[PDB]
Parts: C-alpha cells; sequence; structure tokens
C-alpha cells in the first residue's frame, strides 16, 4: 500500500505534464486576442492519443511482475501478494479515470 | 522518440542522412520526457524516504 | 482498440465521476468493514 | 440495585435485527437514490430533468 502508490504516482504524473505541455504548446501557436470553450476537451483526446497506449500497457506490465512473487505463497502470497493485483486493475481503470 | 525520428526528420532521413537531424529530434524528446521524469524522481525518493 | 475505449470515456464524462463514487463509497466501506490485523498472516 | 458478585446482565429484545435492518437500510436508500439518477440521468441527461 506503500509501494504501489509510489508506482502509481509515476504515470499519475504522466498524463498530466503530457498534457501541461500539449496545452502550453497550442497556447503558443493560436492568437490570444479571442479564445473558445472547447480546448478542455480537445485536451483530453491530445493527452489520450500517445499515453494510453504507453502508461495502461506499461503499468500493465507491474502487475504481471507482481505475479511470480503471488505465484509461491504458503504466506508469502498474503504477504506481498495483496499488493500485486492492487495497483494494476487500479491502473487500468484508475488510468482512464485519471486522464478524465 | 518513434515520433521524435517521426517528425520533420523521417521525411528528411531517406535524403539527408544527417546527424544534426537526430540530434535536434533527440533533443526534441529530452526536454518533453525531462518535464515529467524529473517529478516524478522527486515524489518517490521524497515519498518513499519517509 | 485501447483508444476507443478512452474515447467514450472522453464523454459520458458525468457517469465516469458516478462510477468513481460508487468506487470510492464501496472502497471506503472495504477498508473499515475489512479485517485489520497485526497478525503476520499465519503459517501452515 | 447492586449486581451481587458472579452474575451479569444482558440486553436483547425485538430489536435485535430491527436497530440492524433499519439502520442498514438508511445505508442502502442512498445507493439506490444514486442508481436512480444513474438511470434517469442515464436516458434524458438533464439533471433538472431526472
Amino acid at each position: 500500500i506503500a509501494i504501489a502508490v509510489g508506482a502509481m504516482v509515476d504515470a499519475a504524473i504522466v498524463m498530466i505534464e503530457n498534457a501541461h505541455k500539449r496545452l502550453e504548446e497550442w497556447q503558443h501557436q493560436h492568437p490570444d486576442a479571442t479564445l473558445d470553450n472547447k480546448t478542455r476537451w480537445q485536451v483530453i483526446t491530445d493527452a489520450s492519443v500517445e499515453v494510453g497506449p504507453a502508461l495502461f500497457i506499461s503499468l500493465l506490465i507491474i502487475t504481471l511482475s507482481f505475479i511470480p512473487i503471488f505465484t509461491l505463497e504458503g504466506q508469502e502470497g498474503r504477504l506481498f501478494g495483496p499488493l500485486a493485483f492492487t495497483k494494476t486493475y487500479a491502473m487500468a481503470g484508475a488510468a482512464l479515470l485519471a486522464i478524465v | 522518440l518513434r515520433h521524435a525520428i517521426e517528425a520533420v526528420p523521417s521525411l528528411n532521413n531517406p535524403q539527408t542522412f544527417s546527424e544534426q537531424k537526430l540530434d535536434e529530434a533527440l533533443y526534441h524528446g529530452a526536454v518533453l520526457r525531462v518535464r515529467p521524469k524529473a517529478m516524478t524522481v522527486a515524489v518517490i525518493i521524497a515519498g518513499l524516504l519517509p | 482498440m485501447i483508444e476507443w475505449i478512452i474515447r467514450r470515456s472522453v464523454a459520458n464524462r458525468f457517469l465516469v465521476l458516478m462510477g468513481a463514487l460508487f468506487l470510492s463509497i464501496w472502497g471506503t466501506w472495504t477498508i473499515i468493514n475489512t479485517p485489520v490485523d497485526a497478525l503476520p498472516d499465519l503459517s501452515d | 440495585v447492586q449486581l451481587k458478585p458472579g452474575t451479569s446482565v444482558a440486553f436483547s429484545g425485538q430489536f435485535e435485527l430491527l436497530e440492524r435492518a433499519n439502520h442498514k437500510l438508511k445505508l442502502m436508500v442512498p445507493m439506490t437514490l444514486m442508481i436512480i439518477f444513474v438511470l434517469l440521468y442515464l436516458a434524458f441527461r438533464r439533471v433538472g430533468e431526472a
């Protein structure tokens, strides 16, 4: 619970900065005179374009990698095991929900 | 890095084969990955330290 | 495919917020009710 | 009334499963309202309509 939170925070700032730097690069193009109210819907997809495949799948490794320790177990699986299955399915939906 | 080489350098690669092309292109990705990954080592070293 | 699931999720911004509340409330309920112990998970 | 040494008292009646169900329905009716709105907002999406 102290490990996953450390392996969740990484990608948790990735879909943030990739968007913050995807916006400063848009606000850097168009004339700042007259603006619009759609930007906060295309910044969504922008970050989605090349962060969905990256992160989701990348942390989809933290699971199958945290499984080996889960496979061996008589006490060690109730030990370091629950700490494995957690952050995974989390990331899956909590990444699209984080990116939301 | 696949899109950094896919950028303008890509249309140039089959002709220019320039060192100055992949230089500014990999320098392009550089500023990009550090921006976030710099704040990752932070939340981890200053998060798993307590 | 991986993209589409992110696309329709861009939409339904309201449902995802609720589905997050049903998940946050369903998680707040189990984080307490679930057996807490300093007991190092048994043996044999 | 002083309880003579070696005895005790316990309270149980028809409210055994009364206070339970009752109080527990107050932990379901919100869930059902939260699922009511999820179904009304699902076919109309107009908040004021639900």
